[PDB]
């Protein structure tokens, strides 16, 4: 099925790889070559996750836990029942996420859109790749990755934080948190403003960009304007993921002590040492 | 190399700066518009006049006194040393009352200033809500913004009501940059790991989803801004190809889409539910559940790991400690 | 602030719009580029004035006349640079065979 | 005296019923444009059925 | 002196004044209520010769304890 | 404790934050900042 | 804006209300002082 | 130094303050630094209270 | 005195006054209910000679 | 906005409302004082 | 010297001046109230002979 | 804005206002000095 | 020398000066108040010979 | 901005105001040095 | 040498100069105030032989 | 040589140079000040034989 205006947009062309070969739709979905590789990796990864659940102690969704190998295996593939399965699933994940971003690029090219969406998603892929590839590689063992399990990965997050005694004191983490919180505030204001001009109280005329601009300017003192708020929301949301990648990659590979004692440089500035 | 719409090379300026359109009574616009070249390169250029009214003026007076009490207590805590006030600033705190007072008024140095600063801050936040609500009505807009702000205030108020429900002001959040993070960590320790609080988990999902949505929506509108997609009100009232292409991108990508209007409803709810589910999770903590990991064991959240140690029965009696009591109020000699 | 045309490179002292009486290849290149642009900019400004006079909208006629005068003043500034570089080009041995202006 | 049922669990299912209600409402709002769908078997509505297309009152003059 | 009301709008000055006076009044009552000598809600019935004097020490009470019992 | 004995004023911390001994004072050893950690001696004038 | 006549009228009430308020506060301090002197 | 409840619901048995958890946290940072180790040397931080989930070094 | 209602719209002032009185009353009740002497929901039936009194000067 | 006679009519109710409120509050305070004096 | 009011708008200067003095007065009262010698709400009734001084007891 | 003879009139009030304030503060200090000298 | 006031608007300079002197003066007072020797609110009544002095020669 | 006469006039006040302030600060330091010398 | 003021706006230079000297002066004073030897507010009355000296080589 | 001042703006290069020297000089002073050997504010009065020296090679 198609939207009432959709058919004239369903042209050939805009692919990166494969040409006409996969240039077709399946229901709502665009396929393409990277659609085919997406489904391959998604399917292989998901079934290996189900296999991980089957050989683990429970089918309880919250408790399934496919763990990485012991650190002793270093950068090798471990035995599959001893964490090698987590490694194969990680390759499927990297393939699925990369295929998704390239399929987004093919869709955007077909619609004559800018490449903003694929690159914005690249921010999230960077954080995932930091957690399971880059940081474990810098530490010299794949066993530093997080386990695949809805709550067991939260146990990993807890323990990694307390490896540095007081992870709130990590300076890149403070920035990352500030971006996440500021993003959520900005999203609530942008949503509210557009809705409040487009859905005014009954019997009021539809609002305008001028009213939105005036109100916003009483909130922050300055006008952000229409393109400015979308630049800001993109800067905040993607910057949050980039600073997250920074805050975790410096924890271990570069800083090994507790995070509170990193702040010793501030106490010893020569003006007040 | 293709123009990315991230930066504007050519701004234009109007010799007059726009004013406020209507309803000037019980309050008036302060200042007058001016232009910022830097703000005009990030986004729109006019730094404006501003509105307060009665509620806004009172909000600032209450909020100034709150901040003044916080800062003066911080500065008193380093003995008025202005070098240490800057050097140590993020470690400084205005700290809640001692626990044995419960809900009684505490001594002034021992949290009496804290409760006073917290009271004026709370009133200031409510008056600022009233300001925003009145201003939305005066511009003839929907009340979507004050209800979004009410959700944040709801979470904030749980840092009053949960200490009230457990019965002691000592459980309140200290005013201080690192101190309130010390409180945040210690709260999760006391109540047995907040990761297993399911309303905390929901709040995180909505916090992450807010970043997902603003990344997706921000990128989507910039990808069609070459076609006027950023003129969203016009695209909502008079759908152009920019709206059609952004609907088709997401439909062809993930199999379903929003509209140019309704994407802003998704945005609004994901932001609002972050702080609303958060507040509920706080209010349940210490009142209904006292150890969230054990609640997770009961309800089946906790993944099993092989035992790292095993206690003998006499170690189970030896290795129980005491709950923490009062600090020693004397300096013992050991001479006999 | 940075000048429009050398921009970021003005922080490092590259500044080819400055009034130059010696022969300099970099300033000559810049002046040939900026003359062509400013001649076209004057041509546009007087087309704009003619259009607004046809519409008869007095405050717009006033501004279009002010803009044209400003555009002429900027063109004269570049023609002054062109001539003083032309004088130097004739005598400095390494200089271009083609005139600057 | 119910051992398994506790207030945190009761609250959580209260939220789930609201949340699944909210997703339905948002998916109704998402269909005010482009629906009903074209198909070789005639029009299709998806589920839930969409809310009707809005008409917007313009500012009378200015 | 009445020309001060030409220079400032009384309708705005009256709001700022009521704000200042309310915050000042509330500050002083909360300050006194936190003092030993003037915590009148608990000790107002004491005669002037047996209200506390000199209780200026910063840690009049223990900083660290459990919460009061749940009963 | 059954009752509270107030400490000498020179043993009373100016900073009421609970973790500051670990998060700051174990790394900070500036002399003037150290001296400010406790209230100074204070005596009735007729006892000088 | 105001006329000077209007400003003079307002000033009369403003001064009177201010001094009236200060007189009421002076009595409240007389009562407080006789209850529990602070010097 | 204990502050964590050994049950799901709140009870008269534990009335520890969050300030007392801050005090134990201060103490534990001192111990960690004294050995040059982090909290996971003696705890699984999903439950600081747990002995079974913790390494034997906690004993 | 009535001319204050020409300067200030009474439909605003009435709402502001009602809100102020509501919050003030709620604060004072809450302060009293938290106190030892006036926690009337638990101790209201005590006679005045039995109600708590806060300490004293330790004047020997 | 109100006229001056419309304002002066409103002022009569406002004073009466205020007096009524203060009277009720006075009786409440006197009940409370007789139950448990604060001085 | 009144020509300073031609140079500066008195309407802005009085707001700045009153704002400055209020904050300065508040700071000084808070500094004094934090001190031992001048915490007047607890110790105001002490005579000057017995008010605190920032010195240790004699004979060291 | 200000006229010469508007500024001069304003200056007179500012002087007597400042002096009146400084007088009250001086009484306030000498009263505080008699109660508890700081030098 | 007065032509410096043709280079700069004295309305901007005189505000900048008052701002500088006000903050500088506050800083200096609080630097003194927090010292031992000049903690005049607690110890101002001490004579100059009684007032504290920082530590001196390093050895017995 | 200013004329040369206005700059000349303002400069007389500004120099005198500055040196006056410095004279008052000189007496303040004289008093402070008499009370508690810093060298 | 006065041709330098043709090359630069002297009012821009004076602003940049005066701001530089102000910051530099403050930085030096706070460095010295934080030192042991030159903590003049606490120890300025010590004679030059009594004032602190930083640790030497051991030369044991 | 001098034709370099046709290729570059003198007015502009001088600001870049003067800014660079200011930054370089301050960095070198602060690196020395935080050393042991050259902490001249504390130890500048020590003779050259008496000033600190970093730990030597001799070892078991
Ligand atoms: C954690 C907190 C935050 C968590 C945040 C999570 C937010 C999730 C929001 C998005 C969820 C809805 C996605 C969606 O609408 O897809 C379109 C599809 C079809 O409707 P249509 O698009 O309007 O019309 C097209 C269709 O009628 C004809 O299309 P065509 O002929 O071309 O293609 C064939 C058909 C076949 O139909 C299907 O295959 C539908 C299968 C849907 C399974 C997934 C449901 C997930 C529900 C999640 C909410 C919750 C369920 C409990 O159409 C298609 O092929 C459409 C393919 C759509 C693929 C969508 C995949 C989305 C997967 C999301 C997984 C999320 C996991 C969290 O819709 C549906 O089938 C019905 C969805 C109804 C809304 C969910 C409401 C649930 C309320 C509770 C149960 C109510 C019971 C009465
Ligand atoms: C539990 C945590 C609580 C914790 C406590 C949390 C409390 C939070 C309360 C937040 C309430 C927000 C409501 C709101 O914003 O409404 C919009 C309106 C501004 O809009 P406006 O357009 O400018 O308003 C003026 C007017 O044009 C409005 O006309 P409208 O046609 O829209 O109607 C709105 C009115 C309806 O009118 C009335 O209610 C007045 C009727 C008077 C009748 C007098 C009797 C005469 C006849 C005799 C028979 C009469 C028979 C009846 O209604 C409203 O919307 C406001 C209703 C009152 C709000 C009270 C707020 C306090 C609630 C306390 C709740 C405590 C808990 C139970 O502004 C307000 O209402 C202001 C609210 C009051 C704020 C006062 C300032 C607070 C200062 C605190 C200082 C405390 C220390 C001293
Ligand atoms: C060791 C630390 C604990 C922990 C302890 C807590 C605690 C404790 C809390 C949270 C809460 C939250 N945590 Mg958690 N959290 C941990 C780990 C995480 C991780 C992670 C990757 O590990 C993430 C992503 C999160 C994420 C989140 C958020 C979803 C949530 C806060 C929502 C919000 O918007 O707050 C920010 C928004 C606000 C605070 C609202 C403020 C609005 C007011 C009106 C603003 C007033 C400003 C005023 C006008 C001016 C002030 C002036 C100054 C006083 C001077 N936590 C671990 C397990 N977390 C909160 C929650 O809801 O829990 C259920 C909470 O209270
Ligand atoms: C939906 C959840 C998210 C959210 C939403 C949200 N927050 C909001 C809003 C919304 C929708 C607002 O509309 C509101 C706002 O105003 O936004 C600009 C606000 C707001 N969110 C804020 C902060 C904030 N939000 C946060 C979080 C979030 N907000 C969530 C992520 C956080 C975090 C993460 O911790 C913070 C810190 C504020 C910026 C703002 C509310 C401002 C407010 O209430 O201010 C009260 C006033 C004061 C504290 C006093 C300031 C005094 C100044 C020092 C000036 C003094 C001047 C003078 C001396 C006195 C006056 C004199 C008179 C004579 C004039
Ligand atoms: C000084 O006194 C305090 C308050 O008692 C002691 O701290 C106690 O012990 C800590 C475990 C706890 O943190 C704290 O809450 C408090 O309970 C502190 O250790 C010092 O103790 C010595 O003085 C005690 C005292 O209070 O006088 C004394 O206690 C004993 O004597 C008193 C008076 O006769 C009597 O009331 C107590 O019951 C009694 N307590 C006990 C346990 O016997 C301590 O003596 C002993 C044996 O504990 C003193 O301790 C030492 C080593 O000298
Ligand atoms: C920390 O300190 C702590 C512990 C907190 C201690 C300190 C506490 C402190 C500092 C307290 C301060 C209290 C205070 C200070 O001012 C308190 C001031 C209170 C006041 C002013 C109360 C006034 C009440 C007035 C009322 C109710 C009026 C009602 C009017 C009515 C019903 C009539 C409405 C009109 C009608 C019907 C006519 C319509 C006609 C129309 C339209 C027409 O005719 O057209
Ligand atoms: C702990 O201690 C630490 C803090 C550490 C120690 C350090 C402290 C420091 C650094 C202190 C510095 C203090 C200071 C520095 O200068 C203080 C300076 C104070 C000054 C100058 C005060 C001036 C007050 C002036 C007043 C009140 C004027 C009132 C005028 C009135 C009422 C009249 C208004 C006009 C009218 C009515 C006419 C309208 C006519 C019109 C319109 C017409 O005619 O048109
Ligand atoms: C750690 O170290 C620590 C401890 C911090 C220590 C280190 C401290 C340091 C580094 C201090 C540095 C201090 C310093 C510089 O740097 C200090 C420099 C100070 C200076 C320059 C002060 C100047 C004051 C000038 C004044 C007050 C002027 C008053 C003018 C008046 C009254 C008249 C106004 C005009 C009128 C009336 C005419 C209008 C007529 C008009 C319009 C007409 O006629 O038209
Ligand atoms: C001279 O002026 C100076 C220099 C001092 C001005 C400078 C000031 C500075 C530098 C201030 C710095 C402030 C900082 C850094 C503040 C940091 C604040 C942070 C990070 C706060 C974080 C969280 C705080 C929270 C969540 C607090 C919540 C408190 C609440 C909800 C309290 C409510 C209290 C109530 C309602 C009290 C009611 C009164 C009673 C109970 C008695 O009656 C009802
Ligand atoms: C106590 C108050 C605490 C308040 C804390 C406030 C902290 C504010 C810190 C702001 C830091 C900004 O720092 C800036 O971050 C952005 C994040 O996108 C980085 O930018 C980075 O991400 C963007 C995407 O967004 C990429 O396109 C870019 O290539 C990359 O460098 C900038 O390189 C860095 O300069
Ligand atoms: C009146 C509000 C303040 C009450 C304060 C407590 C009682 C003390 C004041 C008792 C006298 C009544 O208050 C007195 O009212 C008269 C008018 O009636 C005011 O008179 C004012 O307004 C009138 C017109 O109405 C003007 O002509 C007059 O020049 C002006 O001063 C006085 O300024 C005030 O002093
Ligand atoms: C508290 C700190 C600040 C205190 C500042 C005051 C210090 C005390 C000495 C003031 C002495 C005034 O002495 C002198 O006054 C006259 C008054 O016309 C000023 O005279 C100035 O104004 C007059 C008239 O407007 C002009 O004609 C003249 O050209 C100009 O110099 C002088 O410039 C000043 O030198
Ligand atoms: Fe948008």
């Amino acid at each position: 099925a198609m939207l009432s205006f959709e058919k004239k947009y369903r042209v050939r062309g805009g692919t990166l790889i494969g040409g006409d070969l996969f240039d077709f739709w399946f229901g709502p979905f665009y396929v393409g070559f990277f659609g085919v590789t997406t489904i391959f990796f998604v399917t292989l990864g998901t079934l290996l996750c189900v296999w991980g659940a089957a050989m683990g102690p429970t089918w309880n969704l919250w408790q399934i836990n496919i763990a990485p190998p012991d650190l002793k295996y270093g950068l090798g593939l471990a035995p599959l029942r001893e964490g090698g399965l987590w490694q194969i699933i990680t390759l499927c994940a990297l393939g699925a996420f990369g295929s998704w971003a390239l399929r987004q690029a093919e869709i955007a090219r077909k619609l004559g859109m800018g490449m903003h969406i694929p690159w914005a998603y690249g921010g999230a892929i960077l954080a995932y790749t930091t957690l399971v590839v880059i940081r474990p590689f810098l530490l010299g063992a794949w066993g530093h990755g997080f386990p695949y399990g809805i709550f067991s990965h939260l146990d990993w997050v807890s323990n990694v934080g307390y490896q540095y005694l007081h992870f709130h004191y990590n300076p890149a983490h403070m920035i990352a948190v500030t971006f996440f919180f500021t993003n959520c505030l900005a999203l609530a204001m942008h949503g509210s403003l557009i809705l409040s001009v487009t859905n005014p109280p009954k019997g009021t005329p539809t609002g305008t960009s001028e009213q939105e601009n005036v109100f916003f300017r009483d909130l922050l003192g300055y006008s952000i304007g229409a393109i400015g708020i979308h630049r800001l929301g993109l800067f905040l949301a993607v910057g949050a993921a980039v600073w997250s990648a920074i805050c975790i990659v410096i924890s271990g590979p570069f800083w090994t002590q507790g995070w509170p004692e990193w702040w010793n440089w501030w106490l010893n500035l020569p003006i007040w040492k | 190399l293709e123009y990315q719409n991230l930066f504007t090379r050519v701004q234009v300026r109007t010799v007059p700066e726009p004013g406020i359109p209507i309803d000037e009574s019980t309050g008036t616009r302060y200042g007058t518009g001016t232009f910022s070249y830097l703000a005009g390169k990030f986004g729109d250029a006019q730094i404006g006049p501003i509105y307060l009214g009665w509620a806004g003026v009172l909000s600032l007076i209450f909020g100034f006194i709150a901040i003044e009490i916080i800062g003066l207590n911080m500065w008193a805590s380093v003995g008025w040393d202005p070098v240490e006030f800057i050097r140590q600033l993020p470690w400084l705190a205005l700290e809640p009352p001692p626990p044995q007072y419960g809900l009684r008024v505490p001594p002034l140095n021992q949290g009496g200033w804290y409760l006073m600063a917290g009271f004026f801050l709370t009133v200031s936040i409510i008056l600022w809500w009233i300001r925003i609500y009145r201003r939305a009505r005066a511009l003839q807009m929907g009340s979507h913004l004050p209800w979004a702000f009410a959700s944040a205030i709801f979470l904030y108020s749980t840092f009053f009501f949960q200490p009230l429900l457990v019965g002691s002001w000592s459980e309140m959040v200290p005013f201080g940059i690192f101190p309130h993070l010390d409180w945040t960590s210690a709260f999760s320790i006391r109540y047995g790991n907040l990761y297993y609080n399911p309303f905390h988990a929901l709040s995180i999902a909505f916090l992450y989803g807010s970043a997902v949505l603003f990344a997706m929506h921000g990128a989507t509108i910039l990808a069609v801004a070459r076609m006027g997609g950023e003129r969203e009100i016009e695209q909502i009232t008079d759908r152009g190809t920019a709206a059609e292409r952004s609907m088709l991108f997401w439909r062809w990508c993930m199999g379903f889409n929003a509209t140019m209007e309704s994407i802003h409803r998704w945005a609004w709810w994901f932001a609002v539910l972050t702080t609303f589910t958060g507040g509920i999770g706080i209010l349940l903590t210490g009142t209904v559940v006292d150890n969230w990991y054990l609640w997770g064991v009961k309800h089946g959240l906790v993944a099993p790991y092989p035992a790292q140690n095993q206690l003998t029965p006499e170690q189970q009696d030896l290795l129980r400690g005491r709950y923490q009591g009062t600090a020693p109020d004397s300096f013992p000699s050991y001479v006999v | 602030s940075v000048p429009v045309n050398d921009g970021i490179w003005a922080w490092y002292g590259i500044d080819d719009d400055r009034p130059m009486a010696a022969w300099s290849r970099f300033h000559a290149t810049r002046c040939v580029e900026q003359l062509a642009i400013n001649r076209a900019r004057v041509g546009a400004a007087e087309w704009a004035l003619a259009d607004v006079q046809a519409r008869g909208i007095v405050p717009c006629i006033a501004k279009a006349a002010a803009h044209l005068a400003r555009a002429r003043a900027e063109l004269a500034d570049w023609e002054a640079q062109g001539h003083r570089l032309e004088a130097a080009r004739k005598v400095t041995p390494g200089a271009w065979t083609t005139p600057v202006i | 005296m119910m051992e398994y049922i506790d207030g945190a669990q009761i609250a959580l299912y209260a939220f789930w019923l609201f949340f699944f209600g909210l997703i339905i409402y948002l998916r109704r709002e998402d269909k005010r444009e482009g629906y009903p769908l074209e198909s070789p078997q005639g029009p299709r509505d998806g589920w839930p059925k969409g809310a009707p297309k809005k008409t917007y009152v313009h500012r009378d003059h200015g | 002196m009445h020309r001060i009301w030409l220079m400032y709008d009384p309708r705005r000055v009256m709001v700022a004044l009521v704000g200042f006076l309310a915050v000042l009044a509330l500050v002083i009552h909360f300050v006194l209520l936190s003092s030993q000598r003037y915590s009148w809600i608990e000790n107002g019935t004491l005669g002037a010769d047996q209200a506390p004097v000199g209780a200026s020490a910063p840690a009049a009470a223990a900083e660290m304890s459990p919460l009061p019992p749940g009963r | 404790g059954s009752s509270y004995q107030q400490a000498p004023i020179t043993n009373q911390r100016r900073m009421r934050g609970i973790m500051i001994q670990s998060t700051l004072w174990d790394m900070d050893r500036k002399r003037s900042a150290t001296r400010q950690r406790y209230y100074p001696a204070s005596t009735p004038a007729n006892q000088l | 804006g105001m006329t000077e006549e209007e400003a003079r009228r307002f000033h009369g009430y403003m001064v009177t209300g201010t001094l009236g308020y200060v007189v009421v506060a002076s009595v409240a301090h007389f009562l407080a002082w006789s209850w529990r002197p602070w010097f | 130094a204990r502050v964590i409840t050994q049950g799901v619901a709140p009870s008269n048995a534990n009335r520890s303050s969050t300030k007392q958890a801050e005090w134990t946290y201060a103490l534990m940072i001192s111990q960690s630094r004294s050995l040059g180790v982090n909290c996971t040397y003696c705890h699984n931080t999903r439950q600081f209270a747990s002995w079974r989930e913790a390494p034997p070094a906690r004993v």
